[PDB]
């Protein structure tokens, strides 16, 4: 069996959806 | 060797063929049987089994040992003393031996801690490291070592085999930046100006004896010259060697590194350092 | 805001910034080195086993408390017959304490454990024999 | 009687699928896959372990601080008296004081 | 494509074989300048290769993967192959040994 | 022509290094072609069988989380009154319903929750089972190497039959260095069967090679995981973890 492919960091930053409130806010604020 | 030739004609290793070291996982004992199953190692009768037993350091009513004792001012504001870690002259000779710090360009805690010489943990409030007298004998460094703390006959050895001491007191986030600045260049915030010593330490850091980076550079030749007076030995005027630039290489207050300074943010991927190029942030960081 | 560029000052990260492996020593015109170091001889002994050094070209023996008297030093990294070193160090150790040691050996982690602590002995004759 | 008279059905054992083949895999990418991630991100399970252990106080410490918001009122209402007769169980009943 | 016939892992020296593999040695080593050749070295890959290349292929015997590192000089690999060495199940082997009439030993496969 | 790899790695000067054949798929009969040289401390450890009861193990257990749970005697419903008096009648003394004796209730001391049994070993510790696995591996001549993992047929009739001509093994691990460079012929085969299954070399661990019967490398892969375990093994002091970059790491 081929293995299934293997885990990598997502390529570039990671923005998360502002208008989104599950997402913590540390990730919106400017020192993210 | 001996070991392989053996599990060539031994089977095939698997699961089945497989075990521990004896004597590492040693059996578990639950109680269950005639021997443990009775009463478990508890007890007969009593809190022991009943689980009610006072707290640790109980007497049954009586006044416990720690309550009998009297109050002293033993350990009062440990988290304000003053702490640094020791560093021996003899380590120095010999990680210069190992070759990790290069005597050649100027020793920094940066260089140090780089070279894994001695741990270092500032949020456990230890402002820098000391020298130490012990190792006195077989030292030629000839190095211009930065540190915080230092004695006498620490700087006399270092003195008199060409070498150069300083002190340079560092703040507690100004200090863990210093012995590990990368992570913050994964931030990509300004490195921040230093601060002066704290409203005790700075006697210490103005006296010309200790080589205070306040004192004044007048003063370190006399210093210099009673050490020389004091402990017996030449006084090498370190004024001839061609790397005498590299030895009084150092860093003026509120700068980290000789080359950076505060301000200069710094960028790895992508190399790139960048100023602010604004009259009220540029006049701010060399304040 | 504004923001300028430079790259000039780049080197001095470069020496700011660690390594990831040690570095073979600086061949030194003097010996044996200050702080009691000497690296091993080349070529190695002809013998029926070897003694390596760890990470920091230093000698693999090490000391060791357990039970609050068991007072040891073991060795760590044997390679080839373990019977014929511990053999020598029983020989070097019995005139020192009167008695033939008995100590125990790990030929599988190549290890040893001897009472008492000889580190400063078993260095020097580590070192003069050349591992 | 407790025993069962028949037998069971034979089960079979499929010794070689897609989990146990693959099984094991990508356990080592910080060893020799120059430590881009850390095998604790791997493994599929809930939010409160993820690469860490603890005892029956730890995890439901660890839980009501992380997901208790998110949970029920009824599930959290069983948690917060779990940890109170756990916390007074370690501390005041037991050998060892 | 095709399969040929699989290859028996028994193997027996046939005789001469000092002399078969010798006038090989002097084959790739011109000729052997240095007498005592069995105490010839195989430092070298290529030589190394082209010697057990030509031994195999042509007895119909290869070394292992955990022998081969233990071939240093020639000598041992005289004594690899002058030693023998069968394939057959015990089954086989013990029906070959002479036992006794009252012996019987079954194969339920 | 033959294809010789030399170490690029320095070696110890009392270790030798011990060679190994290689082999290819272009042909059925290709067998031996080509050498390479092993650095003996990572191929000559000592067997270190409780090294690898830890480590693959460890393997077996760290990935582990339970999910099972039993309600307590708290968590049954019911069983808040007390059912009758203390002295008012025969039957035994019992404050509730749902205690560890009554039928259906909660257990005293059973699972509880989904439980982590997560436990990391040291990273030397762990390098050094997978130096030891390879090990012993090719001292039982169960592991072979070769140039690519290239066949022109590319079924699972000419792989099957390769294997027992050669006798490799009933189970078989594939090893390639990246995800991408696999041929699409050679993952199309190990696609339709299951025993001889293929990896990269990132997910190259002991527990597959150890329960499959024998090994396949290839030669940018020997030098891949050489460079990391013997990095490991001359490897300097952690100060932090190596996700962040470094002088000559990358
Ligand atoms: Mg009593
Ligand atoms: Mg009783
Ligand atoms: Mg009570
Ligand atoms: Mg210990
Ligand atoms: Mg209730
Ligand atoms: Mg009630
Ligand atoms: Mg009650
Ligand atoms: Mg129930």
């Amino acid at each position: 069996y081929r293995a299934r492919p293997p885990p990598r960091r997502r390529p570039g930053p990671r923005w998360p959806d502002p208008e989104d409130l599950l997402t913590p806010r540390w990730q919106l604020g400017p020192r993210y | 060797a001996r070991a392989l030739d053996l599990l060539r004609g031994l089977p095939r290793v698997s699961l089945a063929n497989l075990k521990p070291n004896p004597g590492s996982k040693k059996p578990e004992r639950r109680p269950r049987g005639r021997r443990r199953g009775r009463k478990c190692g508890r007890g007969h009768k009593g809190e022991r089994q009943r689980g009610t037993r006072p707290r640790l350091g109980f007497e049954g009513g009586q006044t416990p040992f720690y309550i009998r004792i009297p109050k002293y001012g033993f350990n009062e504001g440990h988290s304000f003393r003053r702490q640094y870690k020791p560093l021996s002259l003899n380590r120095l000779q010999y990680l210069i031996d190992l070759g990790r710090v290069d005597p050649s360009q100027p020793i920094d805690l940066t260089q140090l801690v780089n070279g894994r010489g001695v741990t270092i943990q500032p949020l456990k409030r230890d402002y820098g490291v000391q020298l130490v007298e012990e190792g006195a004998d077989t030292f030629t460094a000839k190095v211009n070592i930065e540190v915080q703390l230092a004695s006498e006959l620490a700087i006399a050895a270092i003195e008199k085999n060409g070498g150069v001491v300083t002190t340079a007191f560092y703040d507690p986030r100004s200090l863990d930046i210093v012995c590990k600045p990368v992570p913050f260049f994964l931030r990509g915030q300004p490195i921040p100006k230093r601060m002066l010593p704290p409203e005790e330490l700075v006697p210490y850091y103005t006296d010309a004896k200790n080589r205070g980076y306040l004192a004044d550079p007048a003063k370190f030749p006399e210093a210099r010259l009673e050490l020389a007076r004091k402990y017996g030995y030449i006084l090498p005027d370190i004024t001839k060697d061609e790397l005498f630039k590299m030895l009084c290489t150092r860093k003026d207050p509120r700068q980290i590194f000789f080359g950076l300074a505060p301000g200069w943010v710094v960028n790895m991927a992508d190399k790139k350092i960048l100023k602010p190029t604004d009259e009220n942030l540029l006049k701010y960081y060399t304040s | 805001p504004r923001f300028v560029e430079s790259v000039d000052e780049y080197q001095f990260v470069e020496r700011l910034l660690p390594a990831t492996r040690i570095p073979d020593p600086p061949k030194h015109e003097h010996y044996p080195t200050p702080s009691g170091w000497q690296p091993p001889r080349d070529p190695p002994p002809n013998l029926p086993y070897f003694v390596r050094r760890s990470r920091m070209h230093n000698i693999p023996v090490y000391k060791d408390i357990t039970h609050g008297n068991r007072q040891m030093t073991v060795i760590r990294k044997v390679e080839g017959d373990i019977w014929a070193l511990q053999k020598d160090v029983e020989d070097f150790l019995s005139p020192l304490l009167g008695k033939t040691p008995v100590t125990q050996v790990n030929e599988v982690t190549g290890t040893l454990r001897i009472k008492g602590y000889f580190d400063q002995e078993l260095k020097a004759w580590l070192l003069e024999k050349g591992f | 009687i407790g025993i069962r008279l028949t037998l069971p059905p034979p089960k079979v054992v499929d010794r070689w699928n897609e989990k146990r083949a693959m099984f094991g895999v990508y356990d080592n990418i910080g060893i020799l896959g120059n430590f881009e991630k850390h095998p604790k991100e791997l493994i599929r399970g809930p939010i409160w372990l993820r690469g860490w252990k603890g005892n029956e106080l730890q995890r439901c410490i660890r839980k009501r601080k992380m997901v208790g918001s998110r949970m029920f009122a009824d599930d959290l209402h069983n948690l917060n008296k779990r940890i109170r007769y756990l916390y007074k169980h370690f501390n005041r009943h037991g050998k060892f004081r | 494509l095709v399969c040929p016939p699989l290859r028996s892992r028994a193997y027996t020296p046939p005789e001469d074989l000092q002399s078969r593999l010798e006038s090989y040695v002097k084959e790739v080593f011109g000729s052997s300048l240095p007498s005592n050749w069995q105490d010839i070295s195989l430092e070298d890959s290529r030589l190394k290769f082209n010697l057990l290349a030509h031994l195999a292929d042509d007895l119909g015997h290869v070394v292992p993967n955990s022998r081969l590192h233990q071939m240093c000089r020639v000598r041992d690999v005289l004594d690899f192959y002058n030693v023998p060495i069968q394939d057959r199940s015990k089954f086989d082997e013990l029906s070959a040994s002479n036992l006794p009439p009252n012996l019987k030993i079954t194969w339920s496969y | 022509e033959p294809v010789l790899r030399k170490v690029e790695l320095p070696v110890p000067t009392h270790r030798r290094p011990v060679q190994a054949w290689v082999e290819s798929l272009r042909g059925f009969e290709q067998e031996r072609v080509g050498l390479a040289d092993l650095h003996p401390d990572v191929f000559a450890t000592a067997p270190r069988l409780d090294i690898l009861h830890q480590v693959a193990m460890w393997q077996k257990n760290f990935k582990r989380i339970s999910y099972a749970k039993t309600k307590t005697r708290a968590e049954v419903r019911g069983g808040g009154r007390k059912p009758w008096p203390q002295k008012g009648t025969g039957r035994a003394r019992h404050g509730s319903i749902r205690s560890p004796l009554w039928r259906g209730g909660g257990v005293a001391h059973g699972p509880r929750g989904p439980t982590s049994y997560y436990y990391m070993l040291p990273m030397k510790v762990r390098a050094l089972g997978l130096k030891v696995a390879l090990t012993v591996k090719l001292a039982q001549d169960d592991l072979h190497i070769m140039d690519s993992l290239e066949l022109p047929t590319g079924d699972p009739q000419y792989l099957t039959e390769l294997a027992h001509y050669r006798r490799w093994g009933d189970s078989v691990l594939l090893v390639d260095l990246t995800h991408e460079e696999m041929p699409q012929s050679i993952v199309e085969a190990t696609s339709r069967l299951k025993t001889f299954n293929l990896i990269p070399a990132v997910g190259l661990n002991v527990h597959s090679m150890l329960k499959h019967q024998t090994l396949v490398l290839t030669l940018p892969t020997v030098a891949f995981l050489e460079d990391k375990l013997l990095w490991q093994d001359s490897r300097y002091r952690p100060l932090y973890p190596f996700s962040l970059p470094y002088s000559d790491f990358p």
